């Protein structure tokens, strides 16, 4: 998971 | 936004750029004259006095005088959970009060609680990526997703574009998400790399938080  | 297509211009006349001695770095939604809606992770650990937060742009790279710039005065949290990326969403208060015009409106947003059904069709947009095929976009992009349940859970709006690597990238979060002319989404983060066409992009559930936002913008 990666914000964006 | 990779995948997409460039926006007509002003046609989303709520989208904002929130910027950095001049770089654009994350999306913002416009919902009152003198508030913006962005992701919570958009200013964590930001010095927030160092944020313009530009209305009216289309082209990040031209000189337009339809643009309004603003500094933010005060930020409104709930909660943002960087660890399970909850709760991605902030109210940045400006310094005063945009002039509603042609290529500046304030948004519309869903009822409390309004869920979307699978299959619903969205348009997702932002200034961010288009690949390390491009770099950030220079014109304001947009792109056709579907909301989807599988790999999603109930604190997220998931999309996804089928038949095809396309979706958000770095720059987008804090953009809308449009679905049925309403802003039922904050982009927030991806997974496996932008457009894997296999994990759908998530974004901030608005209208679980509309009561909040209520309580602040009146
Ligand atoms: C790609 O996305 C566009 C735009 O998406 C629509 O508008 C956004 C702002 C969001 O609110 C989205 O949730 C919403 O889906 C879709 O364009 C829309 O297409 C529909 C179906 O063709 C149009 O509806 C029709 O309108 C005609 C008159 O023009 C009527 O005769 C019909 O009864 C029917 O209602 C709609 O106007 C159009 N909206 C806009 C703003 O252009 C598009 O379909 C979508 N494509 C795919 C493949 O997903
Ligand atoms: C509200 O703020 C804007 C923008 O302020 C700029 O951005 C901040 C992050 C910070 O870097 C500030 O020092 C910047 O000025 C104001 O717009 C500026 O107004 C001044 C004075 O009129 C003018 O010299 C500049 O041209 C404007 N700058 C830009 C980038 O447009 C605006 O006046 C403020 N509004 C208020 C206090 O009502």
């Amino acid at each position: 998971l990666m914000x964006x | 936004i990779v995948g997409g297509r460039r926006a007509r211009p002003h046609a989303w006349p709520f989208m904002v750029s929130l910027q950095l001695r001049g770089g654009h770095f994350c999306g913002a939604t416009l919902i009152a004259p003198n508030f913006v809606m962005s992701a919570a992770h958009c200013v964590a650990n930001v010095n927030v006095r160092a944020v313009r937060v530009v209305l009216g742009a289309h082209n990040l790279s031209r000189r337009e005088p339809t643009r309004q710039v603003f500094a933010v005065q005060r930020i409104f949290e709930n909660g943002y959970d960087p660890v399970n990326l909850l709760n991605d969403i902030v109210i940045l208060q400006l310094n005063g009060s945009a002039t509603i015009n042609a290529n500046v409106q304030v948004a519309q947003l869903p009822a409390q609680g309004r869920r979307l059904g699978n299959g619903v069709q969205c348009l997702a947009m932002g200034w961010g990526l288009l690949g390390r095929n491009r770099g950030i976009a220079s014109v304001l992009q947009e792109l056709n997703v579907t909301v989807v349940t599988s790999l999603c859970r109930r604190s997220n709006v998931c999309t996804l574009v089928r038949g095809r690597q396309a979706g958000v990238c770095f720059g987008d979060s804090g953009s809308p998400l449009v679905c049925n002319g309403l802003i039922h989404g904050i982009a927030s983060f991806v997974r496996g790399g932008c457009a894997s066409g296999l994990y759908p992009d998530a974004f901030a559930p608005v209208a679980q938080f509309v009561n909040w936002i209520d309580s602040i913008i009146q």
